[PDB]
């Protein structure tokens, strides 16, 4: 009742999935997702056995093989996921609320940076997504 | 209770919708769209529609300012105010058959007509209240106040596509000493092209028109 | 069994608001795909009157053969200015007859919700599932449907309506206000919200 096992997500498909969740998005089954009682659009939680936890969202897939959580290569070395492995889903039923203060520290070192439209690309591309510390 | 006051999101900016949760609907016995009532805590007072939080959690409270008191658009929350649940009312709504508005234009009669009608179209409004226009609106009228209608908007009410919409009209430093002498001297040359609607046209000239102002730097002729 | 009937009076008025709201957005996506050649045309008309308004006709000595050439040529250049509008205002008429039509389907819906209302709670309105989301987003959404309507299709009624012969700049400054025009709303709104129901209409 939670345990769900990795597969990468189905290629194409990009002309049946809105543009507002394309960054953010997990891929399940219709029964498996009628199961565990998640709903379209909302926001669901991923823990690992390692501890490290990630917040995405679902959309209905209509295909996937039932019983298979789908993730991007990003999301799965964000979490620490090889394909094949084991992951914990569950609904959010709390509340998500508006960031005002972000504190990011950047990787390496590639030219500094023109700041104020590095910081227009980030809220640009990156708008819904709901963050936690330690998350790249 | 007490809820607390949040930043309104870009989706709620300029469509007059309050958003609540679950236990203070119940609370309310409101259903979706229903005329709120808001008393601000710094004075004044605001009409909103009550629509559900997605997320399903209470304890919060988000207020777009539409249909204000004049002067008491404070509804800005950096200091994160509360409020407490006393202060909402549930408030009926009749439809209306005339109002009177009077329209504060951007820097003809039927056009000032057409864009109060857009504006005002399917909203409940109270008496005394300034209805301001959202950013980028068409046309040209950016405010309205409230005069009086029919039913009698002191309860508030809601203009229907078949309401009648009619105009009228009623709006209810250093003096520096010194420079007397001066200062009327350049009225008897100013005030002469300042009286002036095309009547010097018909009987007259021009008297001259660009005036000189010279003196040592520090004697205020800039707040003269 | 007594609250059933109440619930699925809304769901099916929602069932049937959609899929006209479908066929109104390729009608709108039609018209605003045929204005643009007709404006660049008109750009290219403002052109030659501005460069003919420019120049005298007796200075220059070849033409003085045929002294009335510059009525004749303004007349046959304005003869085509008419044409572009005339075409232009059919255009108009075909996004008035969609925003009236789309907008008295929202008004049954809301309808038919007020007579419903008081019977099913407020808890059977929030309720999402695993298919189809909630009442009042759809309810949401179609009221967002309904205002973008309006204020696109008076936006370009006022600039429609403000072109004049006797100022020229105005008209090569139209064919980039209308692309500002089109710019300027929220990206891909219907299709989204369409995208999102479609488990709901199909099922
Ligand atoms: N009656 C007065 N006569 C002269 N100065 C005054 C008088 N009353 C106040 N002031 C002072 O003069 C200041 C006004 O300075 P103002 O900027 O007008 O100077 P200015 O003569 O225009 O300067 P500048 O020559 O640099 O243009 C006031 O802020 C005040 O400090």
């Amino acid at each position: 009742s939670g345990t769900l096992t990795v597969t990468n997500l189905l290629e194409k498909v990009d002309d049946k999935i809105p543009k507002t969740f394309q960054n953010s998005l997990i891929h399940l089954g219709l029964n498996t997702m009628k199961s565990a009682n998640i709903c379209i659009g909302r926001p669901v939680l991923l823990t690992s056995l390692n501890g490290k936890q990630e917040v995405y969202t679902a959309w209905p897939m209509a295909g996937f093989p039932g019983g298979k959580v789908g993730l991007s290569e990003m999301a799965q070395k964000n979490v620490g996921v090889r394909p094949g492995d084991a992951i914990q889903v569950q609904p959010l039923v709390g509340a998500v609320l508006q960031a005002e203060e972000m504190d990011v520290a950047l990787s390496d070192k590639d030219m500094e940076i023109n700041e104020e439209e590095l910081t227009g690309c980030i809220l640009r591309k990156l708008d819904g997504k709901i963050v936690l510390p330690g998350n790249f | 209770p007490l809820l607390k006051l949040l930043p309104l999101d870009a989706r709620d900016r300029g469509t007059q919708r309050c958003r609540l949760g679950p236990a203070a609907l119940h609370a309310l016995g409101a259903r979706l769209g229903s005329a709120v009532k808001i008393s601000l805590p710094d004075g004044g007072s605001c009409l909103c529609t009550a629509w559900p939080r997605r997320d399903g959690a209470d304890g919060f409270v988000q207020l777009d300012p539409l249909c204000a008191s004049p002067g008491a658009a404070v509804g800005a929350s950096r200091s994160r105010r509360s409020l407490s649940l006393n202060r909402l009312l549930l408030v009926p709504c009749p439809p209306l058959r005339r109002v009177a508005v009077w329209p504060v234009l951007r820097e003809n009669t039927a056009a000032v007509l057409e864009a109060a009608q857009e504006l005002l179209r399917n909203r409940p409004i109270s008496l005394g209240h300034v209805v301001v226009a959202p950013p980028g609106a068409p046309g040209l009228v950016a405010a309205l106040h409230i005069v009086g209608g029919t039913p009698s908007p002191d309860p508030a009410g809601l203009v229907t596509p078949r309401t009648r919409v009619s105009l009228g009209g009623e709006p209810p430093e250093v003096p520096l000493g010194g420079l007397s002498e001066a200062a009327d001297s350049l009225r008897e040359l100013l005030r002469l092209p300042l009286r002036y609607p095309r009547a010097l046209t018909a009987l007259g000239l021009a008297v001259p028109r660009g005036v000189l102002l010279a003196g040592p730097p520090g004697v205020g002729k800039t707040q003269l | 069994m007594t609250q059933d009937r109440p619930l699925l009076a809304v769901q099916e008025a929602l069932k049937k608001c959609f899929p006209v709201v479908e066929e109104q957005q390729g009608l709108w996506q039609s018209a605003l795909r045929d204005c643009q050649p007709l404006l660049s045309s008109l750009s290219n008309l403002a052109e030659q009157l501005q460069a003919a308004q420019n120049l005298r006709f007796e200075d220059v000595p070849a033409l003085r053969a045929f002294p009335d050439l510059k009525e004749r040529l303004r007349r046959k250049q304005l003869v085509a200015g008419d044409i572009v509008l005339d075409k232009l205002g059919e255009r108009l008429a075909i996004l008035l007859k969609v925003r009236d039509m789309v907008s008295s389907h929202v008004e049954r819906v809301f309808q038919i919700y007020e007579q419903h209302a008081d019977t099913v709670g407020i808890d059977a309105v929030l309720q999402p599932s695993a298919v189809s989301p909630s009442v009042a987003d759809m309810l949401e959404w179609l009221q967002d449907i309904e205002r973008h309507y309006r204020k696109s299709y008076l936006k370009r009624k006022y600039l429609l309506s403000s072109i004049q012969w006797g100022d020229l700049a105005n008209i090569q400054a139209l064919p980039k206000a209308w692309d500002r025009i089109s710019k300027d709303e929220h990206q891909d709104l219907v299709q989204d919200i369409l995208l999102n129901v479609s488990f709901f209409l199909e099922e």
